[PDB]
């Protein structure tokens, strides 16, 4: 009774990857694509340079290797929330990835809000949504800045909420904020879909699992 | 609904369909008065 | 929030110009609130009756609660200077038994 | 499996060179109206008009000709912190590519 | 109640504050997911500021040893009248056959750049590669 309900639960946090997420990505399918390719030196932002392999004449190239270790990271933790039961939004205002994005949150089973975001929409959700809204768990955010190149707004309103933040960041992007920051492309078709890919993946992984584990527990208690 | 953080899920919900539509016919490629003397809904 | 207590930091009569009514004054209350075990915030509340700006102030407080280490629950961990604008602060950590000697507001 | 250095320094972008005033081959992804957006390999695409000549010929997946400027338009202005970007690329639209 | 303090700390130190605190009674679900997999560096706040003086950034511009050859086959010859074809991953240009060659040419000993710049073109011109130098 008591003990399945812990081995649910407390047995996935004891394996470093319990969902096996690596195999998902490998540094060569990132690179085909096109998850290396940033904005030009100019439009570098100072908190980026870390991430930042050099300036192939020009265009800011990101390092691939620590895209990898920050994008297993963030697969990680948002399969742990999914199989956790816990709500996922998909948070992005670029108008040409707008269809895909909540054609993906409608595929793994999660919330998608491309459009306008309200102010207050998570520092008053009360009034907006109503009294016992439950707000996100995790906010996933495909792009971290808004039409006119200046932070979403949800960046600092999810930190207001102590939300976790798994956020791609590209060269001229802010990660100070982001939980879990994904260094990578952010314009390019290739690099958007492979991400959708992944974090659609990632989750109906998890919620699988979850179906599993509860099978196998339950089963013990009458055999 | 997955809309529902949008704040008008009803909306963007119809929305999102008719942009798919629209993509599909526009991907997949006569008069178009099948319907005279109507109005778009006020 | 049985376990947290409020107090007034300031009040004060501010005025703001209008045309239909001339001087108009609204009611700025500054409180702070805590449980006494580590938890205290503050918040700023306006209102233009004193009443309203009392509740405006007490429950916006409560979501801004900062969390302060205590050295053996008693007393701050080391000495702290620090200047807030053209504030200057000097704390000192001091022994059991010799109470708070501060300003004002900061016994509060 | 080969390292993020190797596939760099063997990459096609990396054997392009400058791209200014350089020969790549593009393919349409999407139209509208008479704006053709071409996507030439790059993190940017371009966006050119359908020439007069042949203009039927211009339709989604297609793949043409191009003359590379930038990769990506940007400029910093007077008085800002940051370059402006325009998030397109720049190319001349030579034609369409013959098939062979 | 909770801490709207998002320039103070992080999403995590400010939860386990106010589970200290006595506020929050129940764990967050995503709490012991973080603690146990915690991002490679904690999510802080910092203000971003201008370099000021002679403070510069660190990025190293990436330029190959195959650059060199590069430079000078563009600027005798410009670009291959081929088209470029970034889709296909594997793709070799024109330029990049002659650099293939000028580096075969260099391991056998040659030392000096004139010698491997013509004689590299020749061996092209037997394979059939039309070059032209264009000095417009
Ligand atoms: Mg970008």
């Amino acid at each position: 009774g008591d003990d399945f309900q812990s081995r649910i639960l407390d047995t996935p946090l004891q394996h470093s990857d319990f969902f096996n997420v690596k195999e998902l990505f490998s540094v060569k399918s990132l690179f085909e694509a096109r998850v290396h390719l940033g904005h030009k030196a100019g439009c570098r932002h100072r908190f980026m340079e870390p991430y930042i392999f050099g300036n192939r004449l020009g265009q800011d190239i990101i390092d691939l290797d620590q895209t990898a270790l920050n994008l297993q990271l963030a697969l990680n933790f948002t399969a742990h929330v999914a199989y956790r039961k816990g709500i996922i939004l998909f948070v992005s205002r670029n108008r040409q990835f707008s269809h895909l994005i909540e054609t993906t949150a409608q595929a793994c089973g999660e919330y998608a809000h491309t459009r306008y975001f309200k102010g207050g929409l998570l520092t008053n959700a009360q009034l907006l949504f109503g009294p016992s809204v439950r707000l996100p768990d995790l906010i996933i955010f495909l792009h971290t800045l808004n039409n006119v190149f200046e932070p979403h707004v949800a960046v600092r309103d999810a930190a207001k909420m102590n939300i976790p933040t798994v956020g791609i960041v590209d060269t001229n992007c802010n990660p100070c904020l982001i939980t879990y920051p994904i260094p990578g492309n952010d314009d390019s078709p290739q690099a958007i879909q492979l991400f959708c890919k992944l974090f659609r993946t990632t989750i109906n992984r998890a919620k699988e699992k979850r179906r599993q584990m509860e099978a196998l527990h339950r089963l013990q208690s009458p055999k | 609904h997955f809309l529902f953080y949008t704040g008008k899920q009803s909306y963007y919900s119809l929305m999102h369909d008719v942009y798919g539509k629209v993509m599909q016919l526009e991907k997949h490629r006569a008069e178009s008065r099948d319907l005279i003397g109507s109005r778009w809904l006020i | 929030y049985e376990d947290f207590d409020t107090r007034i930091l300031e009040v004060r009569n501010v005025f703001n110009m209008t045309a239909k009514e001339g001087r108009k004054k609204s009611v700025r209350v500054l409180v702070a609130v805590g449980n006494g075990n580590g938890a205290a915030g503050f918040a700023i509340g306006k209102a233009a009756d004193r009443g309203d700006a009392f509740r405006k102030a007490k429950n916006r407080a409560i979501h801004y609660l900062h969390y302060i280490e205590r050295y053996e629950g008693h007393t701050i961990f080391h000495d702290i200077s620090l200047r807030f604008k053209r504030t200057q602060i000097r704390m000192k950590k001091q022994p059991r038994g010799y109470g708070l000697r501060c300003h004002r507001a900061i016994i509060t | 499996v080969e390292s993020f250095a190797s596939m760099l320094r063997h990459s096609p972008l990396t054997q392009l060179g400058p791209a200014k005033d350089k020969l790549v081959i593009g393919r349409i992804f999407h139209i509208v109206e008479d704006d053709l957006y071409i996507d030439f390999g790059g993190k940017f695409h371009c966006v050119c008009k359908r020439p007069d000549v042949d203009g039927e010929k211009y339709q989604r997946g297609t793949r043409v000709r191009l003359r590379l400027l930038d990769l990506e338009l940007t400029s910093r202005f007077l008085g800002g912190t940051t370059d402006t970007t325009i998030l397109e690329a720049d190319a001349v639209l030579l034609g369409l590519q013959e098939i062979r | 109640a909770g801490s709207r303090l998002e320039t103070v700390g992080s999403v995590f130190s400010r939860t386990r504050d106010l589970m200290r605190a006595g506020v929050l009674k129940e764990k967050p679900l995503w709490y012991d997911i973080y603690k146990a997999f915690p991002p490679l560096r904690e999510p802080v706040f910092r203000r971003p500021r201008l370099r000021y003086g002679k403070a510069k950034a660190d990025i190293q511009d990436i330029f190959y040893q195959e650059d060199q050859i590069r430079a000078k086959f563009f600027a005798t010859y410009g670009s291959g009248q081929k088209a470029f074809d970034l889709f296909n991953p594997n793709f070799k240009s024109t330029c990049q056959r002659f650099v293939e060659k000028y580096t075969e040419l260099q391991n056998l000993g040659e030392t000096d750049e004139e010698k491997l710049f013509v004689e590299t073109g020749k061996a092209l011109l037997a394979e059939g590669i039309i070059l032209r130098r264009v000095r417009e």
